[PDB]
């Protein structure tokens, strides 16, 4: 059978407030949008790691799991203005590598 | 919607075997297809997910593949708690869909049933009714034959049977049989047997009781 | 540290509506899809619909617009409701919860015991239970549980803890009542000189009864 | 240093035409989206696999490939006739599966 | 196979717009963020803007809203423009590709080369380019490049081909006219025997010139 | 602005050495860091990103370390091909920022220098001019000194001299005096020197040439 290299865990996320965007920024997530008289609760899809990884020559690589992540749009509030930003979400589980000595 | 088939639902391997459950989408599922074992005590456990993954603390002997629309779960070395039955499930579109399951028998060897016979309670005869029970017990393989007779003539009216599923520690059968008749009628007789016929026998195993005889 | 529990009332009749609850524990419902499963006896399973995390419902077709699906996530409990059943609907009821493997797949990670429901005109009926001491090394006892509607009963020996050696026997209906037995071998050493009793549950009526088996 | 156990790739996608669905659809997915009259031109972060399993795997004892997995992201879609709001699968990574041998 | 190439006219007095090109190659601008980046002479980077992949820009403030980016995808070309110079301006100016690796971090994977741009009142003003002969093993030539504006001029020997033991020097600035040279060094029997050419390249000014070197 | 400052922004090694490149931001930019390469050739590279990750065919001998605000780049085995100027960059906000950059020359041997000198061009002397031209090519150590005589008298004021950037391949170091006069100055007199003094002798190495020879 299969397995992964590095354990993953997948949620909805519905609680979001706060959020780094694209530029760098710390923002304000709302918990509502509105596209067109159509009220939708804000949600996103995240995943990352479950707590070096599996499979890995240990004799020539230090390893470990890492949580990396990806920009999704989203309502958010920079101070006072409100718009339609990419932020920085949880989005996969990776090994990376490392020589030792 | 996607039909999910498993032509064979029924199946019987022994200790030590490797087995196949196979299943079939009606259209591409691609790799969108679960497999699941529901024991016998009702529980229902995910073992392999995408057609190949584990989830987690599930044994190294599973083993999932797929060619086209078919897909196959593989059990290698079979163990005794892996009785149970095996569905899968096409997780592509809604309505999500599941196989009809293939239930999975273990061999053992062959064993003869403990046979006990009992008379009416007296709770019941109090009632108007009396049913004279019937245990055969943790026999192999499950098919079994029940007469009964009343003062040494056959009676076949009034007998319902009841068999329990496999046994997951021991791999035996066991199966009750129960000879319904009115107060009237019973206190009129006084010979009631059980006559069990089984593959580990040509001589049937007979137990017995005596109404008046207590 | 994950499940789930239906709770449902196991008997309701035909044009009567029905509803199931959900308790889970272990995890969050606003993270999570739940999803309703049904198995008809002697059949395979079906499934009801959906109630994705964010609160958006997706139902069988089938179902004909029947069913519907809602939620309380601070109380960790989600709800089926179902309209003019049927006697198709006689079925075990089954919550499941979803999981994800990325994006890329989907399935049912846990899923709760079931709830037995039966449709019917049929009345509830209590059992009736009878003691079966043997005839006139190791001795076989029983306990036969007469005339009750609907499924399901649990039958226990010494309150769960003689629990080797119990066999209990799948019922039979016969004129809209169940009939089913149940046997129990202890040694002979065992019987009569330590009492052995017999506990009926029967969750329909809220009937417990407890029958000693007496020798003649 | 550090590297990679699979060589990803990342770009935006500005000219996607079609996707699946999270309940297993195939959909078309709008060029522009509107918001409270605000036209954005509708955009997707995506990463996926650069094409001898992967890096630093023991290959003794494990067979590997690297694989595009993948992530649900809100977007303005059409389902035939009827335009809403929908959760579609985009690639979003790429990691590595074992395989025992044998 | 992924180049970007910087044009502009080198050139613009104080006051006047500025426009330059970044044509890009082996890639396409729908998919990849563009950045604009500016190195004064003997000073440090300075990140001025980029164009993000969906069209959309950001910009230092402390240009004072006078720079601005646009592209055209199908053209495969990014445009810089900015109004009302000053001296302060006078910089090497490249284009750079963003990388990202996932959404976790971000980078210039892929620069251009640089055009110089000089913002002044001063005019074009072509080279006089003048040969060096040696006095009356190994000769050692020469190429006098006086009074240009602006800079830079290129130098080759041999239309590239002479490109070993060659030292173009740094230009010097006197009384607002640059003088630069060059040397190349080669072998005895292939100097006066063979001709030695000197070619010089001043895009502003879009002359080209050669000098032979010959004895005296 | 998030401040990038490389506070040594001249360094000097030998071939084989481990050379530490530092990297200092005013605010925390946790790990969005990244480190350029920039050849005399003009062309930018980049060797490392999120403060450890290599970009592809960049060598095993760089490495990127980091600890609070303070950020290393560091080549073991110095190569001959390293001369160029590292700089950093933050990637965690706008605006993006540099650090000024850190020069690396590489060592070698001691060289003295290959001095020739030219007369001004007989196209120059028709204009009004008359420059005379002194190279000084494939030195090292950087450092050395040009004095120009006309007929054995010192000549300070005139005189623009120019250094290369150091040479990749081979580490010397080149330079050209220039003593400009008015064609009517540069016909009152014969003789005309350069005179190099450098580091591989206390003796200067003299070219000269006479005007009316020839």
């Amino acid at each position: 059978g299969e397995f992964s290299v590095c354990d993953s865990v997948s949620v909805w996320v519905g609680d979001k407030t706060t959020a780094t965007d694209i530029k760098g920024k710390e923002v304000m997530v709302l918990g509502e949008v509105n596209i067109n008289n159509s009220v939708f609760k804000q949600y996103f899809f995240e995943t990352k790691c479950r707590d070096g990884c599996r499979g890995i020559d240990s004799k020539h690589w230090n390893s470990y799991c890492t949580t990396t992540h990806t920009f999704v749009k989203a309502l958010t509030m920079d101070g006072k203005q409100a718009a339609w930003r990419f932020i920085r979400i949880d989005t996969a589980c990776v090994c990376v590598l490392s020589r030792k000595a | 919607d996607i039909q999910m088939t498993q032509t064979t639902s029924s199946l019987s391997a022994s200790l030590g075997d490797r087995v196949t459950i196979s299943c079939r989408a009606s259209q591409d599922i691609s790799n969108h297809l679960n497999w699941y074992q529901q024991k016998p005590d009702g529980t229902v456990k995910l073992l392999i997910y995408y057609i190949s993954r584990f989830h987690s603390g599930v044994p190294s002997r599973f083993s999932g593949s797929g060619s086209g629309t078919d897909y196959s779960l593989t059990i290698s070395n079979l163990e005794q708690e892996d009785i149970a039955t095996y569905f899968c499930q096409q997780s592509k579109t809604l309505p999500y869909t599941f196989g009809g399951g293939t239930k999975l028998e273990i061999k053992r060897a062959d064993a003869a049933p403990t046979v006990s016979i009992f008379p009416p309670s007296s709770e019941q005869l109090t009632s108007g009714g009396a049913s004279v029970v019937c245990f055969l017990n943790n026999f192999y393989p499950k098919d079994i034959n029940v007469k009964w007779k009343i003062d040494g003539s056959e009676r076949q009216n009034g007998v319902l049977n009841s068999w329990t599923d496999q046994d997951s520690k021991d791999s035996t059968y066991s199966m009750s049989s129960t000879l319904t008749l009115t107060k009237d009628e019973y206190e009129r007789h006084n010979s009631y047997t059980c006559e069990a016929t089984h593959k580990t026998s040509t001589s049937p195993i007979v137990k017995s009781f005596n109404r008046n005889e207590c | 540290q994950v499940q789930l529990k239906e709770s449902g009332p196991g008997l309701v009749a035909p044009s009567q509506s029905l509803s199931i609850t959900c308790t889970v524990s272990g995890f969050s419902l606003i993270g999570y899809d739940i999803n309703w499963v049904r198995q008809p006896p002697g059949k395979g399973l079906e499934w009801l619909g959906m109630i994705w995390g964010d609160g958006t419902t997706d139902y069988n077709s089938a179902l004909k617009s029947r069913l519907s699906i809602s939620k309380d996530n601070s109380k960790s409990q989600v709800f089926l409701k179902m309209n003019s059943l049927r006697t198709d609907d006689t079925a075990t009821y089954s919550c499941a919860r979803g999981g994800y493997y990325y994006g890329t797949s989907y399935y049912f990670d846990y899923w709760g015991q079931g709830t037995t429901l039966t449709v019917s005109s049929a009345s509830t009926t209590p059992p009736s239970v009878y003691p079966l001491a043997p005839v006139c090394s190791s001795v076989t006892l029983g306990c036969l549980v007469k005339g009750y509607f609907p499924e399901p009963v649990t039958l226990t020996w010494n309150s769960g803890s003689l629990s080797s050696g119990v066999h209990t026997f799948p019922a039979v209906l016969q004129s809209d009542l169940y009939t089913l037995s149940s046997s129990v071998t202890v040694t002979s050493s065992t019987w009569p000189s330590q009492s052995i009793t017999c506990n009926v549950a029967h969750p329909a009526s809220s009937t417990k009864v407890d029958k000693k088996i007496e020798p003649r």
